[PDB]
RNA sequence: GUUACGGCGGUCCAUAGCGGCAGGGAAACGCCCGGUCCCAUCCCGAACCCGGAAGCUAAGCCUGCCAGCGCCGAUGAUACUACCCAUCCGGGUGGAAAAGUAGGACACCGCCGAACAC
RNA sequence: GUGUAAGUGCACAAGGGAGCUUGACUGCGAGACGGACAUGUCGAGCAGGGACGAAAGUCGGGACUAGUGAUCCGGCACCUCU
RNA sequence: AUGGCCGAUGGGCCCCACAGGGUUACUGACGUCAGCCAAACUCCGAAUGCCGGUAAGUCCAAGAGUGCGGCAGUGAGACGGCG
């Protein structure tokens, strides 16, 4: 009977922490809520996290659930 | 079965929006009202 | 201090990192010798290919 | 050996204020040029803070606690039209122009929509 | 600046919780009285909302003390593992758990507001 | 328990109930994910005109991931094209 | 899953009523003092690997990367070491 699987999605994080990014890149790409949105962080229609604006990715904890931030680093 | 049915404005009657619904739980002609892009504002758009 | 290093093995075989980790050293034969400050990179280095050469003090 | 079998009725007020204040606490922030309004009404008072949450500091506050608005002979729903403009020009004094109403987990009504109308024709936009 | 005080927030949100014992109502926090008014029940002024302060800290609240249940948690050792030796057995350098133990812990910090002296 | 398989989540609810409503919009879209190519996916924000709300604000279908078929050919509606 | 313990439930037996019942070589639910197991279990949880930043090294060379264009071949691999 078996035989039967579905194409892999390339789902995880895709900016780590201290990288930089620019304003919509995407950050993670995940099926449930693994991570929250953080500060100048949204969330897509299929619970992809994205950046709201420029900075360095930062991972962090809030009330026990992992969250994603993004940092606003200093121009120069 | 839920049919793709079609929605025309009333002033102008272009059948612009197009969607599905079941025949049997709504056999009566649906009534919605929507934006018309040339007409510029909101009238309701009528089954066909 | 000044280590004292020299090739004693060939790359024949070697891992990718290993034949890297020798060329960053600076050697590229057998009997070469270098002469590098001790200093944490140079420790790598050295652990990376510790069995490819040998290592004395120099002084 | 008196143990009450269950929760008392404040008990339950409590909680339930407490837990759909936080409920609506995930959509009302304040700023350092928006800050939150939040207010606190009791069966015999009501207080109101201009809450910067960035920080956590409060730039203004006004209550029914202060003999100036106790003075007011009006019902209840004068004394919070008073704290309201009260609030209203000292956020005018604290430079805030633009606010968000906190409701504090209360129904927007009676004297906190009374206040919430009061600081509005004051001036305080929102 | 001080009080067994009231709010708004925090912290890789329990080291904070749960439980026991002993207290208090200055302003406050409440319980409480009533449904005339705004408002409400998928029935009920129980809840929500509104008007008051006769009574009460018995509860909520917080204060102090308990390691009791939970929670946090080393060092060493070990499992495991990267590289390198090693004809199998195993060994060398580096990393290093989980469990358990010693122990910690009956929270800490910030901004306003009450009452008090200045 | 989440319409539906399993997984990832959701008690702060995405679970349960009520009121109004049709954004199950039009023109777009910085920047990205994934990829031989064709496909596919997320998207802040701008304008029009709306829904809900006191307001801030949210709404370009459904907690997310399946429910679908390129090209050619032909039908229907509109167009200030020929 | 147990050292499988008690323990449901059904059946027979004994009373005989068939109602009411009790006795197990019966059948014997789940649990649990303690010990177990798990690729489709995880309150935990490494070593490597991977993404990024940085400081160096090689640097008369790796004859290194990336973009564009010209010309290809390859798209039946084998053994050995680890999973």
């Amino acid at each position: 009977r078996n035989g039967r699987d579905s194409a892999a999605q390339r789902l995880g994080v895709k900016r780590f922490g201290g990288q930089v990014v620019k304003a919509g890149e995407i950050l993670v790409r995940q099926r449930g809520t693994h991570f929250h949105p953080g500060v100048n962080v949204g969330r897509g229609g299929d619970d992809t996290l994205f950046a709201l604006a420029p900075g360095a990715v930062e991972f962090g904890a809030k009330r026990g659930r992992k969250t994603v931030n993004i940092v606003p680093v200093a121009r120069p | 079965v839920r049919p793709k049915i079609t929605l025309a404005c009333e002033v102008c009657k272009h059948r612009n929006y197009i969607t599905k619904k079941n025949r049997r739980n709504d056999p009566d002609r649906l009534e919605i009202k929507k934006f018309c892009p040339n007409c510029g504002t909101h009238q309701p758009h009528k089954e066909s | 201090a000044e280590l004292k290093i020299t090739q004693v093995r060939s790359t024949i075989g070697a891992r990718w990192k290993q034949r890297e980790s020798l060329r960053t050293l600076g050697l590229k034969k057998i009997r070469q010798s270098v002469v590098r400050e001790d200093n944490a990179q140079t420790r790598g280095l050295i652990n990376t290919v510790h069995h490819l050469v040998e290592v004395e003090e120099v002084g | 050996a008196h143990k009450p079998v269950g929760q008392n009725i404040s008990e339950v007020r409590r909680n339930a204020r407490l837990r759909r204040h936080a409920r609506l606490r995930k959509k009302v922030a304040g700023t350092a040029e928006v800050p939150r309004l939040v207010v606190n009404r009791s069966a015999r008072h009501i207080h109101v803070q201009l809450v910067n949450d960035l920080n956590g500091t409060t730039l203004a506050a006004a209550s029914s606690i202060e003999a100036d608005v106790r003075a007011i002979d009006g019902d209840k729903k004068a004394h919070s039209v008073r704290v309201g403009q009260l609030i209203a020009e000292r956020a005018k004094a604290a430079g805030v122009e633009t606010v968000v109403f906190d409701r504090g987990g209360y129904t927007y009504g009676g004297r906190i929509a009374a206040l919430a109308d009061a600081a509005r024709e004051a001036g305080l936009k929102f």
